[PDB]
């Protein structure tokens, strides 16, 4: 709340 | 456009090994991590492990790690999984799944169609097709048993398909290496044994395509 | 391992309903926990992620919640495309865990199974085989229990059953049950009876045949 994306 | 997709089914004996892939379109393959699902069609969901494309690092579920090894081909968008010193435990379909960072850990984003493995030493074998009447040798009801046959799938059709209401065909089961299944079919008084009723039952795999009438006593 | 589960392997609910599917870690996860759908065929996708609350671009009738050890995914107006089975997943530990899931499927009125025994086909006797067949058909709701007896007393061993799934026109169950022996045991005695017992009567269904008879 909020984010931290798109993986490894 | 994100897709993965597994192998084809597969047929192999105990004690043998097998090596499925998962290949990956539409997005950056190194970018994401692989994961490895079972599932048998019965508990839910296990967790096989993981591998990142990008450095080829692996994690795996306790259970699972001695027997399987997760690979990977960054060439060709594929990761492999190998399962060894297979055994009836390892009959279960498997796919495999793009996992994607959100806060602090992971989660299964997209899944493939998923590849089914059958660990048996059956061999392309087709089914014995028995008529069932009824018992003393408005609504009739009357059967057909599809026995001994591997591997799936087939299929059953009544008169060809001219009987399609009243009719329900089971799910196959394991009968000792070899599946069975049975079909039913509901059909007025007035026509049987008046007229004819036959189970037609096509195995792909043996080329067979079998009609079987259905005549009173036993 | 951190154990998730579902206390519903089953759940019964009409289209449009609020329907509510939980599921409970052995501890707590920190809302590390993410909701698939896995249908009869198309099989699988992702709906929440994370606490249960994130979407993915699926409709907004479907929403998550929980915290702590407890979650749960509620379906706003359910709809038919949504019948399906239902896994919790948590992301807070190593091993990964899925619950047991929970399928969904649609309510109707109870309906007594149509029961119909039959005995071995001479044509399967022939090759020193004997299977007798019995079908429940068209029942509600699907928990059913049956029973082979043989010349009066109850059998289990050579007894393999098989249930279809929820009918898609009407929403029945339907079952099939089959007891094989070699030809000498089947011939070694008379009678040969399938009971089925179903919530829609206390009295069990009872259909047999007597080979003397035959």
């Amino acid at each position: 709340r909020p984010s931290y994306i798109s993986h490894l | 456009e994100v897709q993965l997709q597994q192998s084809g089914a597969e047929l192999v004996r105990a004690g043998s090994s097998v090596k499925m892939s998962c290949k990956a379109s539409g997005y950056t393959f190194t970018s994401y991590g692989i994961n490895w699902v079972k599932q048998r069609p019965g508990q839910g969901l296990e967790w096989i492990g993981y591998i990142n494309p990008g450095n080829g690092y692996t994690k795996y579920n306790e259970k699972f790690k001695g027997k399987t090894t997760l690979t990977v081909d960054k060439s060709s968008s594929t990761a492999y999984m190998q399962l060894r010193s297979l055994t009836s435990e390892d009959s279960a379909v498997y796919f495999c799944a793009r996992s994607v960072y959100y806060g602090g850990s992971y989660y299964f984003d997209y899944w493939g169609q998923g590849t089914t493995l059958t660990v048996s030493s059956a061999k392309t074998t087709p089914p014995s097709v028995y008529p069932l009447a009824p018992g003393s040798a408005s609504m009739v009801t009357l059967g057909c048993l599809v026995k001994g046959y591997f591997p799936e799938p087939v299929t059953v059709t009544w008169n060809s398909g001219s009987l399609s209401s009243g009719v329900h065909t089971f799910p196959a089961v394991l009968q000792s290496d070899l599946y069975t299944l049975s079909s039913s079919v509901t059909v007025p008084s007035s026509p049987r044994p008046s007229e004819t009723v036959t189970c037609n039952v096509a195995h792909p795999a043996s080329s067979t395509k079998v009609d079987k009438k259905i005549v009173p006593r036993d | 391992d951190i154990s998730m589960t579902q206390g519903t392997s089953s759940l019964s609910a009409r289209l449009g309903d609020r329907v509510t599917i939980s599921c409970r870690a052995s501890q707590d996860i920190s809302n590390y926990l993410n909701w698939y759908q896995q249908k009869p065929d198309g099989t699988v996708s992702l709906l929440i992620y994370y606490g249960s609350r994130l979407h993915s671009g699926v409709p907004s009738r479907f929403s998550g919640s929980g915290s702590g050890t407890d979650y749960s995914l509620t379906i706003s107006t359910l709809e038919q495309e949504d019948i399906a089975t239902y896994f919790c997943q948590q992301g807070n530990t190593l091993p990964r865990t899925f619950g047991g899931g929970t399928k969904l499927e649609i309510k109707r009125a109870d309906a007594a199974p149509t029961v119909s025994i039959f005995p071995p086909s001479s044509e399967q006797l022939t090759s020193g085989g004997a299977s007798v067949v019995c079908f429940l058909n068209n029942f509600y709701p699907k928990d059913i229990n049956v029973k082979w007896k043989i010349d009066g007393s109850e059998r289990q061993n050579g007894v393999l059953n098989s249930w279809t799934d929820q009918d898609s026109k009407d929403k029945t169950y339907s079952m099939s049950s089959t007891l094989t022996l070699t030809k000498d045991e089947y011939e070694r005695h008379n009678s040969y009876t399938c009971e089925a017992t179903h919530k829609k009567s206390t009295s069990p269904i009872v259909k047999s045949f007597n080979r003397n008879e035959c």
